[PDB]
DNA sequence: AGACACTACGAGTACATA
DNA sequence: TTTTTTTATGTACTCGTAGTGTCT
């Protein structure tokens, strides 16, 4: 049953009408498939934007419920070498369909992990067999694809999901589930997603499990922040104010109590302070240079471990020494 | 010799009585023993104390050990052959004898000895002595991270090292940490008095022994070996002004420091590179070379505080570089050039 | 529950040998009528469809329709550990779980009970070979195998042409070009050597040689290969077992 | 059977003897185990990614969850634990992991469904995912995305940055918090009471203070102090000094000596005292930590001096985190902080 | 949706050498060679999407007439092209007897010749030298440096260059006239701008815009095709103020879904191919970009790292 | 001076190749009765034994019992580089071992081997009590082992209530062969003998049995002796014994 | 019944890598 | 004017013992 799948998998779009966020790409793809002129597609975008869902719904619209048989779907989980290309892809492109009449579809999902020899062998398979089959390449990084292979497909850039699309999907989920969400909680949820539907769905499931009730109550910002362990804007601005204004000992005590009372992480506080100070209008850019350099160095050091107290004191001292030049 | 006079039990140690009492505490209940990590200066006597602790956990047969040969196959047709020092109660592994293939040996041999149960006709677990855990790369340490916890009823690790810097935090947490401070000059001189009384050495003055201590920097392995070496030049009778026999590499490093402080040029940099090549080609690590060269450059009285500060700063920078690199000469020559530019 | 006790052991061995290195993941379906299994090739070019009724089994008992998926490599590994003189028994519990392959000797108490863990394959069981065919023919297995593995040395493609009472296998390659023309004829003293052909429209279509070289491997089961061809229709290569049938659906090349 | 396991646990180190067996034994990581308990009644366990400092209880949490889910019978048949002591290249991920994910779930027995929920999926946990190469990680993407109906993936790591972004997006992130004195004093007191550890007032809270968010190291230090107190047999209570002497902490007087040498003194005496201090084996990480605490918490230095001391201590810790020579780094740090 | 139509890159693929709008010199050379005969061994190199494969195909077709099927041996990178193939099949084709007109020769087309192994390339030397009177070799590659010097010494070298805006505009106008598509001057200019001398990419973007919006306008082109990636990175690196470069990186690159790895790789490539600043400044910028890339590859790829890279670049530019 | 004569070199070739994968150095003791050999694996997990009496030698002269320590490398090279009558020759202080290949041909070739001195520790061999003792044909056990080794890497032996069970719980599945005692009259070789006092259940490594079953050609029947805490005993009739230690518990 | 050409799956050896 | 370097997956070549269908 579908009631056992996680929310990321349970709410996977099955038709092109359930893929929000991408409107310029979805409409053009629908027109491609309606007029018949469907070229080789290259869906390039960040993770969780809806490329795999889009191509699956497209193949479903093209072939019907018989998608899993009339389409050759290869991914990084499967062995994709030059011999794999030579045999499988060429034999799939050269022959005809077994169940119906129509062009074939080769979905090379996550093709950014393919070998250079495989792409060099495939670039002439795409150009030779182009009247009976098609190629759709999904990618997160366009630098791992050879320019020859990159020039044979129509490139569609999947932009990060905007506010309206994620809010629409959240409303759809809140209709599908017996769940209520606060407005400010919804805004905070949009803020910690960066256009990733997977993260939104996962944390929504986690906060629904966190409610500890039969779901007669509403999900507030406190529930979200305690679920994802993210710092609140209130504590963020309090720590920033204590660093900028209060003394060294006072700022140290404030940072310690804020990061120990809620169990917050230093990397999350660093990211939040960076996001907040981005709107700060300052004097000569030397302070910004010092701030960015020292904060990136501290982040790279945190990414490898060490003493958390030493790194917190380093963050405080770096911010103070950077703002000491803005006078 | 350092081998003829070495303690074999906990009651035979002659320094760090607090550490001996802690080892007796830890070996009182031997079956409820966690993994251990002995850290401290090189040459303090931690490898002897580990064997003395095993001699208290098991019978005296722990010292009757044998060297066997074990073979392993990598992902390719290359084969590795390494010697394991095994005993009817424990085994000793030193992955510092190979390159990046230590993780395979670690995982395979440790899983084998974990699944393997001890034999009879000689307690319940079989100890593993990981010698020089600093050479273990992060991959082998990560592989051992879960092996330490999955099999805790048959395999207890006693990892011997000189500095916990390259040891990852999970491994540090997964075992007790025991520090072995280097013995003071008094205990070293006391041991030297006993060994020269047993070896029939003629001493006109006792203070020379103290000087040996002051020439070993707490190291007993260096102190005893240097005493036996200078006893061969003085023909079993040390004089009141017997010279201190320094190793050849130390004298070469001192001459290199002299060449650095006297002349600072590129033509001298070529000779410095040649000396560094000659030192590296004769089984001398580059970290020790850098440490000794920096410490000898700081001892030069011709320089001032401004020079010594920059010297130690460049030394730390290039130490990080060498710890992050593999071509040791590429960092040693850079450090030497930066020191020449500083002076 | 499921109990399928064969009469012999080498029968299922040859049945799996028919398409051993042809497909990988199969999903058998056991019902009251018999075992039926369709499997698509890794390149999605040909479809193997096997049907063994209750005739080839010594004992058959199936309560509800059960679906057991498995990889052919592990199935071959399990079947190779069985002696050709043993008796094979497929057993399945109430819910679909690891199929129990039981080897029971007829003289000594040798109970070889292997348990093959199943796979979870998308049971997209379709309904195929329910379409009208333009041309049907039948010819001995040895002749087809000879022609196929003799034309496969001259090229990698084989064009089959069915004209008015004319069968033609053409192989056009680089080092040469071959053409075999067999004519329909029925013998009376040897009814198994007859080459029957019922054609309604001329057929011209090409296939790959790497797939025919694996299709001809099924000639060890039966001796009369049937071939059904049509324009835009999967080529049906049928071997007739004594209880069911094994049919390969090959996809024609694109001219 | 059961009695043998009880005796083996009783004759095991305190780290493994008191390993949490249920989702209730975990004390401080409540936010994650609340969701894990609420999903135990449901059947929609998502792909999870545990990340945090070492010794916070990630492996213990996932083991307790798998136990409470499957029972001690299906615990050995519906799990796939892949640790860092095994090969985890592209080949392993493509063959073994994918074959196990494509497998069907094992049929539960009659006794399993009566006491345990027995979800219709299995769990493939990957401990120490930091060592997994990026290509072997990207290979897991569709493996975990298509077979989610029958298997569930649980990644465990310390540095969440070592895992690629798509894998971190596919899994729900559970951040395990450091176990300080406040949220682990209850567990430490329970461990001390179960072992009759006669300690003083401010010992346990001090132990975790030395642990810096690590309950495993705290339990190990408690076991060591208990052994050292039982060997003596004096019947007294363990003191904070007896705990900090075996934990690698530099005494306060030796630290005051270092502060006096840095405050007043030139390169020569500082170098001599550093050479003498390195003879007594102390971990430079703990020395840097104590120096940082002293310099930051002292209300006797200027803000301009405090920013510089914080940056210098940060640089020294970052350089020490790479396996550098402790003596050289400590001397460089003390000299740099001696020059104003 | 039962059947699809051929794309305009394949449908309008040139079948005669006159329809090629590439380099006029080499095209006229190949035209005269095919008209007179005696085609020599050749190696055609260039960039993707400028008319290299189509050029040699049209040459072989117009040179062989109806004997193209039996006189041309086409081998791509999709087929096995090892030492065994060169030893057996290529040698059998070169030794194969074929009665041709007294001005033609058998042609062996080898697409993507820069991917053949060293053994095959070495074995091809005597294969092409001993049968140079009845068999001719035409290689089509992107990098002439991947082909060994002994092979290059026995053939002519034709280096195809980028297609100027005039040629691509003429070809697009011809395609529009043959398709009767409503367009606009700004739309065609935007297509040429986003093509970057790539004729195939230009035709593909044109077909996409036509089938997605109907009217070829700069608005629709920029809506369906984003601005070129290297140009925005160049504008970000060449910014005079740190705030301008930070705003560019935030809005144009980071808010549009460009990964950090792609950003740092494009920055490295632009700084390498830059010519506005001195060599030392470019070297320091490449050093900083590589220092940032070393962190991006370790999984620390975020917006803060790119911001710090831009800050360090501006500090370097701050004398 | 030791002189031994096998009528066929094939017997010694099969003998040496039976265990040429589990050891590298091997000591052969030579006494009045015959030749005896024992060798310990490099991992000290399995020991190999061997005894050949005067029944197999066409001629045997041994003045003084002596221990010959030979490596597997050179002897394996000599046995694989070359039915015919084989002759082993050694002199006083046997620094070399000569192997003459001599009934219808007069061609001979040999390459000498220099021996080593290995401290072959003497561990007593006791015939203690066993909870279960069984004997079954060598080919059947070898087939069972190489059939179960494909599934898992650990073979479980379960002897209970006059029934033996060879189980193997692998990744792709699980195999289980259950065998009942059988004695046959027309063929005395296909007989199953077994006597027990306690149902025993142990687990052994499959990689060790995969090399143990290489001695399936030395004799026709193999004996398995299993007890509670003592290691398992694999007996092959020349008499040779393998002591295999199982896995502790889980 | 068996010998030996044909053959195709497997261990070993290198060779690059933008 | 000249020699070497740890490892990791993909690619290509080679000999090669081996398993089975066929002919003197
Ligand atoms: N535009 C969208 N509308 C609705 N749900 C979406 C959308 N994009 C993503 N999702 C959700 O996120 C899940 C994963 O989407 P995918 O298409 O697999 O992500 P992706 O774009 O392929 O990126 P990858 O797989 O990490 S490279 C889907 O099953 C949906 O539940
Ligand atoms: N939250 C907790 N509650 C109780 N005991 C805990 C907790 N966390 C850790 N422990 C103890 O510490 C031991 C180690 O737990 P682990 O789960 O292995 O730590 P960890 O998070 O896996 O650290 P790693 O493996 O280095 S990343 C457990 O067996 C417990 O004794
Ligand atoms: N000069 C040209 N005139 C007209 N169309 C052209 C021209 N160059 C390229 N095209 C179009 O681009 C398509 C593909 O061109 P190709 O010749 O395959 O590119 P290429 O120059 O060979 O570079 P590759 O194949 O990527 S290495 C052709 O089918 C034409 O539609
Ligand atoms: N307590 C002790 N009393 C006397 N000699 C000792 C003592 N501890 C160590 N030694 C000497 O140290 C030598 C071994 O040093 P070792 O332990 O290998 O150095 P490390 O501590 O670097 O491993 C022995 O020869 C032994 O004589
Ligand atoms: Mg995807
Ligand atoms: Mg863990
Ligand atoms: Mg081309």
């Amino acid at each position: 049953s579908k009631e056992n799948l996680p929310w990321v998998e349970k709410y996977r779009p099955e038709t092109l009408d359930e893929v929000y966020g991408q409107n310029e790409v979805i409409t053009t793809v629908r027109k491609f498939v309606d007029e018949g002129k469907l070229p080789h597609l290259l869906f390039y975008g960040p993770p969780g934007t809806g490329k795999t869902s889009t191509i699956v719904a497209l193949a479903r619209e093209i072939y019907g419920k018989n998608y899993s048989n009339m389409v050759l779907e290869l991914n990084a989980s499967d062995d994709r070498g030059i011999d794999v290309v030579r045999n499988q892809i060429k034999d799939f492109a050269s022959t005809r369909q077994i169940f119906s009449k129509g062009f074939k579809l080769i979905i090379l999902d996550e093709a950014d992990a393919m070998t250079n020899a495989a792409q060099n062998a495939l670039r002439r398979v795409i150009e030779r067999y182009t009247k009976n089959t098609r190629f759709c390449v999904l990618a997160n990084y366009a630098h791992k694809l050879t320019p020859a292979l990159l020039s044979r497909c129509t490139r569609f850039r999947f932009q990060p999901l905007p506010q309206e699309a994620i809010e629409r999907r959240i409303a759809n989920v809140l209709v599908h589930e017996k769940l209520k969400l606060s407005p400010n909680a919804e805004k905070a949820l949009i803020e910690l997603s960066n256009g990733d539907m997977r993260r939104v769905l996962n944390v929504l499931q986690s906060c629904k499990a966190t409610l500890d009730n039969p779901d007669e109550d509403e999900i507030s910002d406190d529930v979200i922040y305690e679920c994802c362990g993210a710092p609140r804007p209130s504590d963020l601005k309090a720590v920033l104010k204590s660093i900028l204004e209060d003394d060294w000992g006072t700022a140290h005590y404030t940072l310690n109590k804020v990061r120990s009372a809620k169990g917050l992480a230093l990397i999350d506080l660093i990211e939040g302070i960076v996001k907040i100070l981005e709107d700060y209008e300052l004097q000569n850019e030397e302070t910004r240079v010092h701030l960015l350099t020292k904060l990136a160095d501290i982040e790279y050091s945190i990414s490898k471990g060490g003493n958390d107290q030493i790194q917190g004191s380093a963050v405080i001292g770096a911010i103070k020494a950077s703002f000491e030049n803005e006078t | 010799w350092v081998d003829k006079y070495r303690p074999k039990s906990l009651n035979a140690l002659s320094h760090n009585e607090e550490l001996t009492n802690f080892l007796k505490s830890l070996s009182d209940q031997p079956r409820d023993l966690p993994h251990l990590l002995l850290y401290g200066p090189n040459g303090t006597g931690k490898k002897t104390r580990c064997m003395a602790l095993l001699e208290s956990i098991f019978g005296p047969g722990v010292y009757r050990l044998k060297i066997d040969v074990r073979q392993f196959v990598t992902a390719s047709n290359r084969k590795l052959e390494l010697n394991v020092v095994s005993s009817p109660y424990h085994l000793e592994i030193t992955p510092s004898d190979m390159g990046n293939n230590d993780r395979i040996v670690i995982q395979e041999l440790l899983k084998e000895v974990a699944q393997m149960e001890q034999v009879d006709f000689q307690h319940r677990y079989k100890c593993v002595i990981i010698n020089e855990a600093n050479s273990l790369t992060k991959d082998a340490q990560a592989a051992l991270r879960r092996t330490m916890e999955k099999y805790s009823k048959n395999i207890r690790l006693i990892m011997v090292c000189d500095s916990m810097s390259p040891i990852i935090a999970p491994i540090k947490s997964r075992c007790l940490l025991i520090r072995c401070p280097a013995p003071s000059d008094s205990e070293i001189s006391t041991i030297l008095s006993d060994v020269v009384t047993n070896e029939r050495i003629q001493l006109e003055t006792k203070d020379i022994l103290k000087r040996i201590a002051q020439a070993s920097n707490g190291n007993l392995r260096v102190s005893l070996l240097m005493l036996e070496s200078m006893a061969l030049n003085n023909e079993l009778a040390l004089k009141s002004s017997s010279p201190i026999i320094k190793p050849d590499w130390i004298i070469v490093i001192h001459k290199l420091t002299r060449k650095i402080v006297k002349e600072r040029s590129v033509n001298s940099l070529i000779e410095c590179r040649a000396v560094l090549y000659d030192l590296l080609a004769h089984c001398i690590p580059a970290n020790i070379i850098l440490k000794e060269l920096t410490f000898s450059l700081l001892d030069v009285e011709t320089l001032n505080t401004t020079n010594k500060s920059s010297i130690i700063e460049y030394s730390s920078v290039f130490d990080e570089r060498l710890s992050l690199g593999n071509k040791a000469i590429f960092h040693l020559e850079g450090f030497i050039a930066k020191v020449m530019c500083c002076l | 529950m499921l109990e399928a006790k064969f009469e012999e052991a080498s029968l299922f061995k040859r049945i799996i040998d028919g398409f051993k290195d042809c497909v990988q993941l199969v999903n058998f379906q056991c019902k009251e009528d018999g075992i039926i299994a369709q499997a698509v090739d890794d390149s999605r070019v040909l479809l193997v469809s096997l049907e063994i009724g209750v005739e080839a089994f010594q004992e058959y008992r199936c309560d509800h329709p059960v679906t057991l998926g498995m990889d052919l490599t592990s199935l071959s590994k399990i079947l190779r550990c069985g002696n050709n003189t043993d008796t094979l028994t497929l057993i399945a519990d109430n819910t679909p779980d690891s199929i129990i392959l039981l080897f029971e000797d007829t003289k000594k108490d040798r109970i070889a009970e292997y348990s093959l863990k199943l796979m979870d394959i998308d049971a997209d069981f379709l309904k195929i070979e329910e379409l009208q065919y333009d041309s049907t023919l039948s010819l001995p297995s040895s002749e087809f195998s000879k022609i196929v593995r003799d034309l496969s040395q001259l090229s990698d493609s084989i064009n089959i042409m069915i004209t008015k009472e004319t069968i033609k296998f053409v192989a056009d390659g680089d080092i040469g070009s071959g053409s075999v023309i067999i004519k329909p004829f029925v013998d009376m003293e040897h009814p198994e050597t007859s080459i029957k052909l019922e054609m309604d429209q001329p057929v011209d279509l090409t296939f790959g040689a790497k797939y025919l070289l694996d299709i001809i491997k099924g000639s060890s089961l039966s001796d009369r290969v049937g071939i059904r061809l049509s324009s835009e229709a999967p080529a049906l290569f049928q071997f007739d077992l004594k209880s069911g049938f094994l049919q390969f659906f090959l996809a024609p090349k694109f001219n | 059977s059961k009695l043998a396991a009880e005796q083996s646990l009783a004759q095991q180190p305190w780290v493994e003897k008191y390993r949490p067996k249920n989702l209730d034994e975990v004390t401080a990581q409540d936010h994650a185990v609340t969701v894990l308990k609420k999903t135990l009644k449901s059947a929609n366990l998502p792909h999870m990614l545990f990340y945090g400092p070492p010794g916070t209880g990630k492996t213990s949490t996932i083991l307790a969850l798998t136990k409470e889910l499957y029972g001690p019978d299906l615990m050995k048949s519906r799990i796939l634990e892949l640790n860092a002591s095994d090969e985890r290249g592209i080949s392993i991920v493509r063959e073994k992991v994918k074959n196990f994910a494509r497998l069907t779930v094992s049929k539960p027995s009659k006794h399993d469904l009566e006491n345990y929920p027995c979800p219709p999926y299995k769990i493939i946990i990957l401990d120490e995912a930091d060592s997994m190469t990026a290509d072997a990680q990207s290979a897991l993407r569709r493996t975990m995305e298509t077979y989610s109906g029958v298997t569930r993936f649980c990644l465990i790591c310390n540095y969440v940055t070592r895992i690629i972004d798509p894998l971190a997006s596919r899994c729900s992130k559970f951040r395990f918090k450091a176990l300080d004195a406040s949220n682990a004093i209850d567990r430490l007191r329970f461990i001390s009471e179960q072992e009759n550890v006669k300690c003083d007032d401010g010992v346990l809270e001090r132990i975790l203070d030395i642990s810096a968010g690590d309950l495993r190291r705290g339990i190990t230090l408690l076991q060591s102090a208990s052994k050292g107190a039982q060997y003596l047999g004096d019947g007294k209570n363990i003191t904070s000094t007896q705990v900090e002497e075996l934990a690698g902490v530099v005494p306060h007087d030796i630290l005051i000596e270092i502060v006096e040498k840095v405050k007043s003194g030139d390169f020569d005496e500082i170098k001599k005292y550093v050479n003498t201090f390195m003879k007594s084996g102390w971990s430079a990480a703990s020395v840097v930590n104590q120096l940082h605490e002293y310099y930051i918490t002292n209300d006797n230095f200027d803000t301009n001096f405090k920013n510089q001391i914080s940056w210098l201590l940060f640089t020294t810790d970052s350089r020490l985190n790479n396996g550098t020579n402790e003596h050289i780094q400590l001397l460089n740090l003390l000299v740099k902080i001696s020059q104003l | 949706t039962l059947s699809l139509q051929l794309p305009w890159v394949e449908k309008y693929r040139p079948q005669v050498l006159s329809d090629i709008v590439g380099n006029k010199e080499t095209i006229d050379r190949l035209q005269q060679i095919a008209k007179d005969g005696n085609m020599p061994h050749m190696i055609i190199s260039g960039m993707p999407g400028i008319g290299k494969t189509t050029s040699v195909h049209c040459l072989a077709h117009e040179l062989l007439g109806r004997s193209y099927a039996d006189g041309v041996l086409e081998l791509n990178a999709s087929d096995d092209r090892g030492i065994d193939v060169v030893r057996n099949q290529i040698k059998h084709f070169a030794q194969k007897k074929l009665h041709l007109p007294p001005g033609k020769h058998k042609i062996v087309i080898l697409d993507e010749a820069d991917s053949m192994t060293a053994g095959a390339q070495q074995a091809l030397r005597r294969t092409m030298e001993l049968y140079s009177n009845s068999t001719r070799f035409a290689f089509a590659c992107n990098q002439s440096n991947k082909i060994i010097e002994p092979l290059q010494s026995r053939c002519a070298i034709l280096r195809y260059s980028k297609l100027s805006d005039e040629d691509v505009l003429k070809r697009l106008l011809q395609i529009i006239k043959l398709e009767d598509v409503k367009y606009t001057n700004d739309g065609l200019e935007a297509i040429i701008f986003t093509a970057e001398g790539d004729m195939r990419q230009a035709i593909n973007n044109l077909q996409s815009t036509v089938a997605g919006h109907g009217l070829v306008n700069a608005d629709n082109v920029f809506k369906i095709v984003d601005s070129p990636h290297p140009l925005i990175v160049k504008k970000m690196l060449l910014a005079s103020n740190l705030e301008d470069s930070i705003q560019i990186l935030r809005t144009d690159l980071w808010k549009k879904g460009y990964s950090s790895i792609d950003i740092v790789t494009t920055s490295f490539r632009v700084t390498k191919n830059l010519a506005q600043v001195k060599e030392s400044v470019r070297l320091e910028m490449i050093k900083e970009i590589g220092l940032t890339h070393m962190r991006i590859l370790e999984g620390v790829g975020t917006y803060l790292q790119l911001a710090s890279m831009l800050a360090k670049i501006h500090k370097l530019n701050n004398k």
